[PDB]
């Protein structure tokens, strides 16, 4: 009986284990389908492109229920076959400084999908093992590097609304050169076009909202603004209040 | 896409071999069931 007993309970584990890897065999097929569906689409040769929105759910889906498969597999290559070439595709058109919210809520969806668990919170430079740090590296980044030649500081509000929608989802690696490499002697190079005495637009308007994201990285730049500033303060005169409002 | 792609190739047919190895050990293990069935009917009758 005790024989008996013991297959018995192993025939059911049998049963709870064939159930379940069967399960398995129905989603791994779909899996399939989906990534020769993706492949297909894809292509040029195929009428019906695969949409952005589309490549998402394709996403979602693999991610909630075949998790395995992205765990097991190069989930970097996979977003960098598949991703990369539609996210180059919609962000083509985009210009940050007229619609600084224009993909902000599909590449944070993206960041749920292709950021790995570990990485999250570091955002650093893993061009090696991450499917979104290299996203942004690549697909967001050139965009980034041009508008920032053509931007104008005087005119930081459409950059600062930018940079603050995108600070809480792009890497920080990314964020760290930009504001070092990029934002940084553009400043410098603003305030030295910037004249106290003739500009009609005051220096806080457009420098005081980088005091959140940059802080103490500013501080060399105080030292130009207050020479210049000490430049128009020569002909000012106490009874003048506008020098202490600004 | 291929690189993926032939990972999941392989794995859905290898999960379908280890289903067929647990099929086939579930129609072994009911055999071995059958011939202990048998033994326990036949102890119970002549224990009684």
């Amino acid at each position: 009986r005790d024989m008996v007993v013991n297959l018995f309970h192993e025939l059911e584990k049998m049963t709870e284990v064939l159930d379940h890897e069967e399960r398995v065999i129905s989603n791994l097929s779909k899996v399939l389908e989906m990534v020769e569906e993706c492949e297909r689409r894809m292509q040029p040769d195929c009428s019906n492109p695969l949409t952005l929105d589309e490549c998402a759910r394709i996403f979602e889906t693999l991610q909630d229920k075949y998790y395995e498969e992205y765990r097991m597999s190069d989930r970097v290559d996979l977003a960098v076959a598949i991703v990369y070439p539609l996210m180059k595709e919609y962000f083509k058109e985009w210009d940050p400084l007229k619609d600084c919210t224009y993909g902000t809520e599909i590449i944070s969806k993206w960041k749920s999908l292709l950021e790995n668990d570990q990485l999250l919170s570091h955002g650093g430079q893993d061009l090696s093992a991450d499917a979104f740090h290299r996203l942004i590296w690549e697909v967001w980044m050139p965009f980034v590097r041009n508008i920032v030649t053509q931007w104008q500081p005087r005119n930081c509000d459409p950059m600062v609304d930018f940079l603050d929608s995108w600070v809480h989802i792009i890497p920080v690696w990314i964020l760290d050169n930009i504001l070092d490499q990029l934002i940084f002697p553009k400043l410098q190079k603003e305030v030295e076009n910037w004249n106290p005495l003739t500009d009609t637009v005051p220096i806080h308007s457009w420098i005081h909202p980088w005091l959140p994201l940059m802080q103490a990285r500013l501080e060399p730049l105080y030292s130009p603004i207050r020479s210049k500033l000490s430049s128009a303060l020569q002909k000012w005169h106490p009874s003048d209040s506008s020098a202490k409002l600004i | 896409i291929d690189l993926v792609k032939k990972q999941l190739k392989d794995r859905l047919d290898s999960m379908k071999e280890l289903h067929k190895t647990n099929r086939q050990q579930h129609e072994k293990h009911l055999q071995s069931r059958v011939d202990s069935t048998r033994a326990i009917e036949r102890l119970e009758g002549s224990s009684g």
